[PDB]
């Protein structure tokens, strides 16, 4: 593998430490999501990690069972379209055998982009079938 | 007007007569040693009892009733509270739990 | 004094192995709440 | 023993146990079969899987040749439990846990 240079320097660089839009309590998941947050800021670009999210999802859905076990990002092609921060923290995960806290870390970097970008989320919790009606 | 209830996180593991939450990000957080409702139905909640605060952000619950009904993965709202009891004379000649359920 | 000494002897025996045992449950409780953190290290340089 | 494939490599020996690390794409070992672990080109130690872990790392119970049992050898795995001769024409001889003579 042959990380960018800015990668890189942010790997090695304590942003663990840094501010961010929420006051997140420390955790495995929440380290790849504070990377990701701090490499995407850097450009201003914050859907394109959403994407990277998007076709993860898509693709594990495809995988074989316990895919994450064996799973080898470098040689899965469906990941080889994801962008430089989404891959770098893949493999991160991979060497680290952490893959199964994609969801979470998915779930906390939406939440510091929805903190940045002043969202607030309202979740809706309703049958299974009986989402048509949600006027009230 | 309407009663809100400030939800907490999720059940996470359950061993026994003890269990495991999981705040969701970016929520007001439990006290310790507070009471918590695990919402097992839309009307109905197990009461349970905060006694770990970890650094991890998982919470350690002292289940205390309706445990048959608790499950992983399930809401947990937080009342802010320490546990009160009734008490009074009105209470004298009766057989009552821990909770003050008679 | 021989059924004592014998009572002595187990006791003592069973004494020593239940403070082990003890101080050892204690010992593996404290390891197995350690978590192991994520590596800060250069994975890609190998 | 018939051997079938391998199923990893032996990672760490404390004494008489042992545990594998998974082969690449985790063919997985079926629970208390018995894996023969190749310590030389042409000769085979028996070892009883007792656990599988999540990772995917088998626990060994080293049976014989355990001083010939290294680090980072290949384990093949059998596909059955522990079978032995049986019948008359084992009467009158010395056998061991794992049928040798």
């Amino acid at each position: 593998y042959t990380p960018p240079e800015g990668l890189k320097k942010l790997y090695a660089s304590d942003f663990e430490n840094s501010k961010y839009p929420l006051n997140i309590v420390p955790s495995d998941s929440v380290l790849f999501a504070k990377f990701l947050y701090k490499a995407a800021e850097e450009k201003g670009n914050f859907d394109n990690i959403l994407s990277d999210f998007q076709k993860i999802a898509a693709a594990a859905s495809k995988l074989p069972i316990f895919w994450e076990r064996t799973a080898v990002v470098e040689k899965i092609p469906e990941f080889k379209q994801l962008s430089e921060p989404t891959f770098f923290t893949l493999v991160w995960m991979q060497n680290n055998g952490m893959l199964e806290l994609i969801q979470e870390v998915a779930e906390v970097y939406e939440t510091f982009v929805n903190a940045k970008q002043k969202k607030a989320v309202a979740k809706i919790f309703v049958a299974p079938g009986g989402e048509k009606n949600v006027e009230e | 007007f309407f009663k809100t209830t400030e939800m907490i996180g999720y059940v996470h593991s359950i061993d026994g007569t003890i269990a495991t939450l999981i705040p969701a990000p970016g929520n007001p957080g439990v006290a310790y040693n507070t009471i918590i409702q695990i919402q097992v139905s839309p009307t109905t909640f197990a009461a349970g009892l905060v006694f770990n605060l970890e650094k991890d952000g998982r919470i350690g619950i002292i289940l205390m009733d309706n445990i048959t009904e608790v499950q992983s993965g399930q809401k947990v709202m937080a009342t802010g509270q320490l546990l009160h009891i009734p008490v009074g004379a009105g209470v004298l000649g009766k057989v009552v739990n821990p909770l003050g359920h008679e | 004094q021989q059924r004592t000494s014998s009572l002595y002897n187990k006791t003592r025996q069973f004494g020593i192995t239940a403070a082990l045992i003890e101080i050892l449950s204690a010992m593996s409780s404290l390891e197995g709440n350690a978590m192991k953190g994520v590596r800060r290290n250069k994975f890609w340089e190998g």
